[PDB]
């Protein structure tokens, strides 16, 4: 498990070292804010129906009564340019606030905790996450347990042993083909079916698809060995 | 989950077929590019939203042909192979309760001119540069992702989200789902006929409700109605004077010379340009509402469908067992199964 | 010999799940994976 | 004794009531006391 985490962090270095487009979510946010300032600067070059885009070239050629008919066009067009930019930025800022509030929720729930929320902290069963800073953003390194080498088993909802029906306490029943076992749901570690692994409810007849097996009572040979302790004490005391 | 992808030919909206007006419009500079870039940013993300919601498996799970699911009868929500689009029965109800306008899918004038030019608002939108693009995924591709998610859920439980799909019997999955809600797993196995009959009856009430009421998909028809009303408002703004002697660009250029027309046409450019700016501002604000709905729907897909949710009243009111996705026009529908 | 091609996009690898009313698959082993997620 | 866990005594728990927690090992040993006793009663014979 340590070797797999150490190897998987080594792939984070190799990936970030290799590919150009991975941090595209952050670079796209730089490129929008830079393109919007560059579009706002290019819009100063527009005439808006005045004799020039250059404000001082109007004032170098026209007197007050002819100039204000030109300057007002440039005011009207350039104030429309700023209102457009500030509208685009006010809309944009809500995309980044919704992403900051998600990154703050991933910090609280993936870094300061462990998340039972499926696929919130990467595709797998979440173990933990580590924050890493990035320009105008955050990177989360989500660590997940992923189940890998699955083999098919025969299974049953319940076991019959004593007219009673038995169910897993935690886990599921499985057969290899000849013997029945109980195991944890997310990793094959098979165990003998016992009265400690299983709880009882009702008789066989009500459960659909139930099967016959023998449920070990680990108290029984611990008392039956005590019967051989009893019975040898009985045979010896026949002698005197 | 998404909305119609508009793109607007800003020079043909403001200056339909005119050189004089196009040469005046250039004096506002970047605006027509800034509008088309902004609308392209909205159109590009409708496919992001639809991909984030539905494309949560990179593997198209197929159901077994035999339906040994222990009494639970998914035939009502699984694909119907008989249909020309392989959508399920409940999806074929959802696809009829929302009435789309222009899915982008090809015009050949024979239908846009003559008998079909008249009443049809969509030809009036198009003839003034307002164009609607198709989604990236067709309604058949969305049904194949929804089919994979459902065929995964019933055969594999939550395991197809966390890793490779692991089969488990459906009545054995429901025992895990009962332990999830703190109920003991025998409370399924000792009542499985009742739990299957209650599920089958509850899906019977979904079919009946969607077949009976005229208003259930109101959250989706109100998106189609907002897009269609916004394009119709944008079309009507072409009929206004803005203080020019006429609304009609050719009625200025066939009546006034190369210097009287400049004073009139610049009014129509000012008011038409503000009409496009107002439209794209509304559509950018709107697109943030649909985004927020799509990011919620991708979360309900991740946590209710690919999982089981211990989050109270997130996946319908009750103790959550499981959910089935169904697609709809510009949206998604979750059938949330709950123990009450 | 390179050219632009056009095609109906594949949605993913097709997989019929090996379901039966008594067959379960259980993982005999696991992979620990680390995945980077980037947020503005 | 399998359904429940023990911690401390009656004086601290506000609203605790009297009952008798079954020990499922106990009658399984009391029936072993009768399995023991019948062998002693037989062993009075030889
Ligand atoms: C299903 O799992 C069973 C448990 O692993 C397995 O049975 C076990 O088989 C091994 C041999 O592979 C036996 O090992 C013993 O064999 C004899 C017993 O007399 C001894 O000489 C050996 O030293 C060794 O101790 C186990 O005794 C046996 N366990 C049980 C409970 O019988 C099955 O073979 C597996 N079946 C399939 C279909 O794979
Ligand atoms: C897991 O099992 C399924 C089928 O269950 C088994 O199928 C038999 C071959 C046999 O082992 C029985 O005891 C079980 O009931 C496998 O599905 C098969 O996949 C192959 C290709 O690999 C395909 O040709 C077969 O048609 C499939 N059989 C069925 C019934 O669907 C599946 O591949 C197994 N998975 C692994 C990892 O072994
Ligand atoms: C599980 O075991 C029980 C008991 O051994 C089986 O039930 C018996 O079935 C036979 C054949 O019909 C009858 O003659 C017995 O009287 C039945 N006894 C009981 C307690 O039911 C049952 O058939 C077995 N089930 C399986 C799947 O093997
Ligand atoms: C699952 O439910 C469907 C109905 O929702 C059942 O399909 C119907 O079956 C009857 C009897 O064969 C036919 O007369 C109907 O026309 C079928 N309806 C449809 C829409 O196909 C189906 O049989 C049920 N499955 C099980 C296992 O009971
Ligand atoms: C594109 O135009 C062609 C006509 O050139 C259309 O083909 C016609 O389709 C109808 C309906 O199937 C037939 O009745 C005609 O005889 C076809 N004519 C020809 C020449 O093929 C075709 O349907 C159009 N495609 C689209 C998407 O509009
Ligand atoms: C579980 O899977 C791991 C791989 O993730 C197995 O580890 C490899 O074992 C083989 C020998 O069987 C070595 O050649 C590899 O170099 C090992 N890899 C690592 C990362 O150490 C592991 O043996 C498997 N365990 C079981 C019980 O199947
Ligand atoms: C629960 O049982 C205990 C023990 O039987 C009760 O405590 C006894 O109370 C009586 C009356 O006050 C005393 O005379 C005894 O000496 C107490 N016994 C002990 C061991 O302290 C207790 O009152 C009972 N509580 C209830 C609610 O019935
Ligand atoms: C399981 O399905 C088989 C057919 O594949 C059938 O013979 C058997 O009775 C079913 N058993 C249960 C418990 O559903
Ligand atoms: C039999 O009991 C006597 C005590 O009376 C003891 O000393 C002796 O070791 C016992 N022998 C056996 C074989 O149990
Ligand atoms: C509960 O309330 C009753 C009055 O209704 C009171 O007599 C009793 O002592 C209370 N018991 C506890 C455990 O609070
Ligand atoms: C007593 O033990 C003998 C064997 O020594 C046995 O035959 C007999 O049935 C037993 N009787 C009782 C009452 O235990």
């Amino acid at each position: 498990i340590a070797n797999q985490f150490n190897s998987a962090i080594g792939k984070i270095q190799d990936s970030l070292s290799s590919t150009a487009s991975a941090l595209g979510k952050l670079q796209d946010v730089v490129n929008q804010n830079a393109q919007a300032l560059n579009t706002l600067v290019k819009q100063l070059s527009s005439n808006f129906g005045a004799i020039s885009s250059v404000l001082n070239d109007i004032l170098s050629r026209l007197d007050k009564v002819e100039a204000e008919v030109q300057i007002d066009r440039l005011i009207t067009g350039r104030l429309q340019s700023l209102q457009t930019y500030v509208t685009q930025q006010l809309i944009r800022a809500a995309e980044i606030r919704a992403s900051a509030n998600l990154a703050a929720t991933k910090m609280s729930e993936c870094v300061l905790g462990q998340s039972k929320r499926v696929d919130f902290c990467g595709k797998g069963y979440h173990l933990m996450s580590f924050p890493q800073s990035a320009p105008h953003g955050v990177v989360f390194l989500h660590v997940t347990y992923v189940p890998a080498q699955e083999k098919n088993f025969t299974t049953a909802p319940a076991i019959c042993h004593d007219g009673k029906a038995h169910f897993p306490r935690e886990g599921v029943f499985v057969s290899n083909g000849t013997h029945w076992f109980v195991t944890q749901r997310n990793f094959y570690e098979p165990q003998i079916i016992t009265t400690d692994n299983t709880f009882v409810s009702g008789n066989c007849d009500v459960v659909i698809g139930i099967v016959n097996n023998t449920v070990y009572d680990p108290l029984q040979p611990e008392l039956d060995s005590f019967k051989e302790e009893l019975d040898k004490y009985f045979k010896n005391h026949t002698s005197p | 989950v998404s909305m119609t992808k508009t793109s607007v030919d800003c020079t043909m909206y403001i200056c339909g077929d005119s050189t004089e007006c196009s040469n005046l419009l250039l004096q506002y500079g970047s605006f027509c590019t800034q509008l088309n870039r902004a609308l392209t940013g909205i159109a590009v993300e409708q496919d992001k939203n639809t991909q984030e919601v539905f494309a949560q498996v990179k593997q198209i799970y197929k159901t077994p042909p035999i339906k040994d699911f222990g009494g639970f009868n998914f035939s009502q929500i699984l694909p119907d192979p008989s249909k020309p689009s392989k959508r399920s029965f409940i999806e074929d109800l959802l696809f009829n309760k929302v009435t789309l306008a222009d899915a982008g899918f090809i015009k050949q004038y024979g239908d846009c001119l003559g008998d079909i030019a008249a009443r049809d608002l969509i030809c009036a939108q198009k003839f003034n540069g307002l164009t609607v693009l198709p989604p990236l995924l067709t309604d058949e591709m969305i049904a194949q992702y929804t089919s994979a998610l459902l065929a995964g859920t019933i055969t594999s439980g939550w395991t197809f989200g966390a890793g490779a799909a692991l089969q488990i019997p459906f009545a054995m999955q429901m025992a895990y789902r009962f332990n999830g809600i703190g109920v003991t797993q025998n409370v399924l196995y000792e009542n499985q006929k009742l739990i299957a009959n209650q599920f089958n009856s509850a899906i019977g009430k979904i079919q009946d409700s969607l077949s009976s009421t005229a208003s259930a998909l109101g959250k989706l028809q109100d998106v189609v109605n907002q897009n269609a009303q916004a394009l119709n408002t944008l079309v009507k703004q072409l009929s206004s004077n803005f203080g020019a002697i006429s609304s009609v660009l050719n009625d200025i250029l066939s009546r006034l010379d190369k210097v009287e027309a400049e004073v009139q046409i610049d009014r129509l450019i000012t008011g038409r340009l503000q009409s496009l700016q107002t439209y794209v501002t509304q559509q950018l604000i709107r697109a943030a509402e649909i985004r927020a709905s799509a990011n919620l729907a991708a979360t309900k897909m991740s946590e209710c469908v690919l999982g089981q949710s211990k989050r109270v009243d997130f996946c319908g009111k009750g103790y959550h067992l499981m959910s089935f996705p169904q697609s709809a026009p510009h949206g998604v529908v979750f059938l949330h199964v709950t123990y009450v | 010999s390179q050219s632009i091609i056009a095609y109906t996009m594949s949605l993913g690898a097709e997989n019929s799940v090996a379901y039966s009313n008594n067959s379960i698959a259980i993982p005999t082993n696991f992979t620990i994976s680390v995945t980077t997620e980037i947020l503005p």
